[PDB]
RNA sequence: CGGAAGGGCACCACCAGGAGUGGAGCCUGCGGCUUAAUUUGACUCAACACGGGAAACCUCACCCGGCCCGGACACGGACAGGAUUGACAGAUUGAUAGCUCUUUCUCGAUUCCGUGGGUGGUGGUGCAUGGCCGUUCUUAGUUGGUGGAGCGAUUUGUCUGGUUAAUUCCGAUAACGAACGAGACUCUGGCAUGCUAACUAGUUACGCGACCCCGGUCGGCGUAACUUCUUAGAGGGACAAGUGGCGUUCAGCCACCCGAGAUUGAGCAAUAACAGGUCUGUGAUGCCCUUAGAUGUCCGGGGCUGCACGCGCGCUACACUGACUGGCUCAGCGUGUGCCUACCCUACGCCGGCAGGCGCGGGUAACCCGUUGAACCCCAUUCGUGAUGGGGAUCGGGGAUUGCAAUUAUUCCCCAUGAACGAGGAAUUCCCAGUAAGUGCGGGUCAUAAGCUUGCGUUGAUUAAGUCCCUGCCCUUUGUACACA
């Protein structure tokens, strides 16, 4: 009964309004909820060349994608759990439940 | 370009004609005689021979070889 | 013997097993992640995959 | 082009249930992944089914990796002539 | 899952995922107008959706172009049958996607007119739409072999800055 | 264009300095030579540890030999009294390539031969290209409409003076209305004793257990709160804001109080052009060539690693601020089990000095490697000016890893061999505040692997805050017989 909900997505802000929705979602159903973690992001540093062959001075690229995550724990049964992570759903946060 | 050493040719297949008028003898009477050995492979039992050469036999895919 | 000579040749490793996933080449690949791509089509498609310079 | 011709139907009897039947660009693979019941290495499905593609019977993609194969109308009466199929079963991407 | 891939494998096979759909959907729908997809991922479900100009293009036969565009992804990408659901959308303000006219000036060219009057016809459209700005460039081998460039521009253009990353659009 | 002037700017420029290269060793790439290839492209800044190119095979684009057609589709023959695919042996072979050769068993219409023709090519053409990169150009310049001047080409706006990093503004003004670049915009850094959260992190107190004589310690366990230390969201915070001098006192400038910042760094970066490179990144491509005895593909081997020589990017030292041996102690970038994929980081006890091997287990990752006990540097002995205990180049013997395969020592470990090198000439490179530099750790390159490079961490300075002397950049005036300038 102590349900982990995990929360990815590549975006800052988006991820920050699903969150707090969460954070709405369980104070309005009234259950005992562990805060969302702001566990820290991670980025993906690709440095290659910009040219395609070897012609030129030596720049190198700087690619970074800075992906976060939250982790919410709810002290409820699974049929509250089922029921809001279900409704409205966005392409940039995936959603992942754990029982334990 | 050239070429020097000639080319090794394609094997040019030696064909045969009525191929199963010499795997069976003919008697007068409602009988067939069998001359080549059939395999006793589980793939081919009864409906295929083997190569009877001068020394030693072989069935065309088991890769069976029967030596004396 | 053509079906055992054409593939006696292992690739279980060396660098002409793994090539790109879009034009099949065997050079600049990029190993990190599972990508299994070229570098100069990965600055092409980086706006199809995601990469951008912020800095 | 020697192939048996339990491969030569199994190629055709995959495109008539649907209208889509995909490969890849690569020879080098045993065993087609769409199909691990039979033998269909990859070289068979890229060369007969290219016989069907220089007459003109379906459309032709290419997706980085992949050969896409869009069967038509036109060459449904070309799987019906040849594997002597009823006109009452229709593609499963005909069917709505 | 088995094999339970990691987080950092996923969003750049979810990138890679993103980029051969795409591109592939790209050659393939290049007569209809395409004009962008989105994909959203879900449980047990994967919804997509395909933004195109020609409504009457993207079905083909009471949609059967759509029911082609289900299987290819059911076989090639390794989806169950049923769990990937295609809807086709309509443009709105078409004239502000730079690819959908990008495309349409292609096949005024390769269809027959002429390069000087079909250029007309793209920024005639973009102002008709309405455009606060514009940069047409079109260049290659004209009228022989040595390269000849033209470059259309006339309103107001930003090239430096995070403006060029969400607030113009390149084709 | 000016070895014409007036200005402004720049450590790919100087002074003052600092650290280097060119001197010695080794490695990489290039030129030349040679052989079957020592594939090739690239040649001032913009070639020369460049093509991601740290090559036993693949990569390989080259050569030595041999398979195979995956020549589809259409046309004429051909044949079921058989159109064609395959093969145990023995010779050959590099092979258990029936590749061929003397000998026959299997295939059933997929198909063979000739004609159209298709396809493939890291085949050629970057002076056909697109696209991409680099450069012009690290600086500030440029374009439309109306209007003005000139018969016209053209020109104004796009600028005297001040000021700014700047065409930055004030301000004059045949200019006005606009627009780009810079500016603006985005990412990160130190300031947040304030909020949200944290059992995938810690803090404070205690419960015990253990040590020494009430107190001190335990990343030894667990717990009543919390984010001060760990992290990320909203943020706030700097604006010359204020004061005193300079300046039309306007744009603005200098110093100072307080305050974490009174000039942090990076991405993007205007019109237009380069006969710069890339056809060897493309199922991106025009034209030409081959297409059966192949510039298509596959396998085996060799080269790309050769060596009188020259050059460049790099590492190591040339020693007492140093070498060695022990004690000691502090990181964040990061990374980690994969569609195919046959391939993960490792904790622990062990065998062995060692490379390595055997059992289990954690981690798809703030959980585990790990609390990242990383180095120079701190302390204590030996060394003692000797090319010597600096230096490790060369070379021999031995042990395993990766790999089917190392021989040209893949790679590492032990012993031993112990060269030059005495601070490097004419010259030349980079840098001014956590800065140059001393130093180590991650990622790509990787089956085995960093002498490269992108990041990160430790230690951390000398000199200057100026100039056009040299070398480059942007304007104005000026003269031209130049205009591929």
């Amino acid at each position: 009964h102590r349900i982990r909900i995990t929360l990815t997505s590549r975006n800052v802000k988006s991820l920050e309004k699903v969150c707090a929705d969460l954070i709405r979602g369980a104070k309005e159903k009234n259950l005992k909820v562990k805060g969302p973690v702001r566990m820290p992001t991670k980025t993906l540093r690709i440095t290659t060349r910009k040219t395609p062959c070897g012609e030129g001075s030596k720049t190198w690229d700087r690619f970074q994608m800075r992906i976060h995550k939250r982790l919410i724990d709810l002290h409820s049964p699974s049929e509250i759990v089922k029921q809001i992570t279900s409704i409205s759903i966005e392409p940039g946060v995936e959603v992942e439940v754990t029982i334990a | 370009k050239s070429y020097t050493t000639p080319k090794k040719n394609k094997h040019k297949r030696k064909k045969v004609k009525l191929a199963v008028l010499k795997y069976y003898k003919v008697d007068e009477n409602g009988k067939i005689s069998r001359l080549r050995r059939e395999c006793p492979s589980d793939e081919c039992g009864a409906g295929v021979f083997m190569a009877s050469h001068f020394d030693r036999h072989y069935c065309g895919k088991c890769c069976l070889t029967y030596c004396f | 013997g053509h079906q055992q000579l054409y593939w006696s040749h292992p690739r279980k490793f060396g660098q002409g097993s793994r090539s790109c996933r879009v034009c099949s080449n065997r050079h600049g690949l990029i190993r990190k992640y599972g990508l299994n791509m070229c570098r100069q089509c990965f600055r092409q498609y980086a706006k199809d995959i995601g990469f951008i310079k912020l800095d | 082009m020697l192939m048996p011709k339990k491969n030569r139907i199994a190629i055709y009897e995959l495109l008539f249930k649907e209208g889509v039947m995909v490969a890849k660009k690569d020879v080098h693979m045993p065993k087609h992944p769409e199909l691990a019941d039979k033998n269909v290495p990859n070289l068979h499905v890229m060369k007969a089914m290219q016989s069907l593609k220089s007459r003109g019977y379906v459309k032709e993609q290419f997706a980085w990796r992949h050969f896409y194969w869009y069967l038509t109308n036109e060459g449904i009466q070309y799987l019906r002539d040849y594997l002597h199929l009823p006109p009452e079963i229709v593609p499963a991407t005909l069917r709505r | 899952m088995a094999v339970q891939i990691s987080k950092k494998r996923k969003f750049v096979a979810d990138g890679i995922f993103k980029a051969e759909l795409n591109e592939f959907l790209t050659r393939e729908l290049a007569e209809d107008g395409y004009s962008g997809v989105e994909v959203r991922v879900t449980p047990t479900r994967t919804e997509i959706i395909i933004l195109a100009t020609r409504t009457q293009n993207v079905l083909g036969e009471k949609g059967r172009r759509i029911r082609e565009l289900t299987a290819v992804v059911q076989k090639r990408f390794g989806f169950p049958e049923g769990s990937v659901e295609l809807y086709a959308e309509k443009v709105a303000t078409r004239g502000l996607c730079a690819i959908a006219q990008a495309e349409s000036l292609r096949y005024k060219l390769l269809g027959g007119l002429a390069v000087r009057r079909a250029c007309y016809g793209v920024l005639r459209f973009i102002m008709e739409s309405g455009a606060k700005g514009c940069e047409v460039v079109v260049s290659g081998k004209l009228r022989g072999q040595r390269a000849k460039s033209m470059k259309f521009v006339d309103g107001l253009m930003i090239h430096s800055g995070d403006p060029v990353n969400y607030y113009v659009d390149t084709a």
